[PDB]
């Protein structure tokens, strides 16, 4: 479907704005594994220092 | 004289300020206090003065059995003229202190009388005019309540004319008092009080209003005004039933007799002594909790213990106790912030008791405030403006997301709640922060609380076939900011039947007239816990941490369900958080990750249609 069909409002307000990012969520093995070490790396502490 | 005293010479307030018979009973009251002793033979009076030095308290309290027993006719005269004796009495108690203690009037200028276990109880529609100017026992619910404001005591005025300040002259709470001397001048003129070199106590209103339980069928329940003086000042809160004893008097200043109609006065309560009709602990107390800590399959321990009056439940029983005892927040570098309040969903079908599992928390928690989407509640859940009725000021309040900070946020029927609401709600959760700006007033307060929120699904039943998105009235937005989501269904199964009807049938007859850890340590527990632990991780589960995630991303993809988030990793990481704090322990285990993984998955799958739940149901048989 359209970006323009995906929003709930007129698409003429996109028209407002000087950039748009449409950021999806592609399933990855490697990007989740990465993103996973990431998150549990600030839990930890280590991030921290 | 020498207990001659029952032989009356006039009316008992004449008799008892003649001063020979004033120095006799004085004299009684003290050999009463230096002699009295129980069969025991310890000197109960005399450990109390004792306590009372050892503390710098300012007030006896006395029992009321051991001077009648003892001295009859001090109790029936005491009873009679209780504002005479209660003088003289505290002179007797400060002589008897400066006995025992040197130089106490150092600190300590008075030390106030309490009586005790008076045999007489009233209520407040039995008071009549055969009662005035007398010591009564009343007892009622407290219902409004003053400021604390300073009455004068000891007042110093200034001389006009010359700039003598005229020494100390006592106020003895009856009349405002006036000089009209001046030693230095001889004058006679004007005079005014001195703010800075006077001596102020104590002064606060209480107006108690009958129990209502108590009132015979058909009536109305009655009141009365009560005074507190010195330390009996915010002792008792609004909304709790007590004790009060006093001395029942007209207000006879009034204000003049000019006025047309009747000549009607009204009455207040002057009180002597204050009873009501905790989550602190010590080393005895915590040498007690680090021993149960100590014992294997202690989370299952304190699981029984939630909700006792309910049948079955158990993952919303885990749920309630996870999200009851906290993880632990975070920030990094104080520009990332992490929260650690774990909040909860019930969805259910009619009659499955989910309101008594929001009492229970709120009568377990220390600090849980109750509101709702619709009916009466002693607080809304948005921030305003809005006049004290009887301070006539402004005042700035919160709602209850803001009263709880660091507590539990209780929301009774939240499918109800109007745009208002929404909005508070949703800021509360995604910000942890209320604004307003309202009445020149911009702010920001502080909204760090836990949720628990009860709901209903459209129609008033489940629809197993669709997804729990389309079940309820609310939005993504809001719905994704829950850590753990329960949904009951009243599915119709025999032998639960049996077991709860047997539940319900006996817990009736019982209340008919004619394993778990005790619930008052389990509070202090809980207290401690929150205090003193915060458990920490282990770079040695990421791997485990990180492989499950990606099992879970991939069958989710792969079944076309809702999406797997990173934000159910941080769940997974609070909930074990919360485990580990269960146990006392200072570090994350792979067990409490094992439990954390178990709940999170389960609510997952549970919230599902019934092809993706079953598929979902297969894959991760693991937990
Ligand atoms: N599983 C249960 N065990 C014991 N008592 C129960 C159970 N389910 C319901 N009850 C009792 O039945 C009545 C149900 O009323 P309650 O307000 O607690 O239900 P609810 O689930 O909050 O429903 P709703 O608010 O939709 O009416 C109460 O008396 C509750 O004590
Ligand atoms: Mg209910
Ligand atoms: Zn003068």
């Amino acid at each position: 479907k359209s970006p323009g069909d995906n929003i709930d409002f007129q698409t003429t307000i996109l028209s407002r704005f000087d950039m748009i990012f449409i950021v999806k969520d592609d399933h990855n093995e490697e990007r989740d594994i990465s993103i996973a070490n990431h998150v549990i790396n600030i839990h930890t502490g280590n991030a921290n220092a | 004289l020498e207990s001659l005293s029952n032989v009356k010479a006039n009316s008992y307030s004449e008799w008892i300020t003649q001063p020979n018979v004033s120095r006799t009973i004085a004299r009684e009251l003290k050999s009463f206090l230096l002699e009295y002793t129980d069969e025991t033979g310890r000197s109960v009076y005399g450990a109390r003065i004792r306590t009372l030095g050892e503390m710098n308290s300012e007030s006896l309290e006395v029992n009321y059995r051991h001077l009648a027993e003892s001295k009859a006719i001090l109790a029936l005269f005491l009873a009679k003229c209780p504002e005479e004796m209660l003088k003289i009495f505290d002179l007797v108690a400060m002589e008897a202190t400066e006995l025992h203690y040197p130089d106490y009037a150092r600190i300590h200028s008075e030390i106030h009388v309490r009586i005790s276990d008076f045999p007489t109880i009233y209520s407040l529609r039995e008071l009549r005019e055969s009662n005035l100017s007398s010591l009564v026992r009343v007892t009622g619910v407290v219902t409004r309540r003053t400021g604390v404001f300073p009455q004068l005591k000891y007042v110093k005025f200034n001389c006009l004319k010359c700039g003598s300040i005229l020494g100390p002259f006592f106020q003895d709470s009856n009349e405002e008092i006036r000089i009209s001397f001046c030693t230095n001048c001889k004058s006679k003129g004007p005079f005014r009080v001195n703010g800075e070199k006077t001596v102020y106590r104590n002064y606060q209103r209480v107006t108690l209003q009958e129990a209502p339980g108590t009132v015979p069928p058909g009536r109305l329940p009655r009141h009365r005004e009560v005074i507190l003086l010195a330390d009996l000042v915010d002792v008792s809160k609004p909304g709790e039933e007590v004790e009060v004893t006093g001395i029942y008097k007209n207000n006879y200043d009034g204000n003049l007799n000019a006025k047309n109609g009747f000549p009607v006065f009204a009455t207040i309560i002057e009180a002597n002594s204050i009873k009501r009709r905790v989550f602190s602990w010590t080393e005895e107390e915590e040498r007690e909790f680090r021993k149960i800590s100590r014992d294997r399959g202690i989370i299952d321990k304190i699981i029984s213990s939630m909700a006792p009056s309910i049948y079955g439940h158990r993952d919303i029983k885990t749920a309630v106790a996870c999200s009851l005892f906290g993880g632990v927040p975070k920030n990094v570098n104080g520009k990332h912030s992490i929260r650690g309040d774990i909040n909860v969903l019930l969805l259910g079908d009619p009659g499955t008791a989910k309101s008594q599992i929001l009492k229970y928390v709120e009568k377990t928690a220390h600090r849980a405030v109750f509101a709702t989407g619709q009916g009466a509640s002693a607080v809304g859940l948005t921030a305003s403006v809005r006049k004290d009725p009887i301070t006539k000021e402004w005042t700035l309040e919160g709602g209850a997301l803001v009263l709880a900070d660091k507590g539990v946020c209780l929301i009774d029927e939240f499918d109800k709640m109007n745009d208002q609401d929404r909005t508070s709600i949703h800021e509360a959760m995604e910000q942890q922060s209320i604004s307003i700006s309202k009445a020149g007033i911009v702010t920001t307060l502080q909204a760090r609380c836990s949720i628990i929120a009860a709901a209903n699904p459209n129609g008033g039943r489940y629809n197993s076939t669709l997804p729990l998105a389309q079940n309820v009235s609310l939005t993504e937005p809001i719905l994704s900011r829950f850590d753990i989501l329960c949904v009951v269904r009243d599915l119709v199964d025999e032998e639960a039947d049996e077991r709860l009807a047997t539940f319900v049938v006996d817990s009736h007859v019982r209340s008919h007239p004619e394993s778990p850890i005790p619930q008052e340590l389990l509070m202090k527990y809980i207290h401690y816990a929150r205090t003193k632990i915060y458990p920490k991780l282990h770079q040695m589960d990421m791997d485990k941490v990180s492989r499950v995630y990606a099992d879970l991303r991939r069958e989710s993809i792969s079944t076309g369900s809702f999406p797997i988030t990173v934000r159910h990793l941080e769940s997974i990481l609070r909930i074990a958080e919360s485990f580990a704090k269960m146990r006392l322990s200072e570090f994350v285990s792979s067990y409490d990750l094992d439990r954390a993984i178990k709940v999170v998955v389960d609510s997952f799958v549970d919230a599902q249609k019934v092809s993706v739940r079953r598929q979902l149901r297969r894959s991760f048989a693991i937990y």
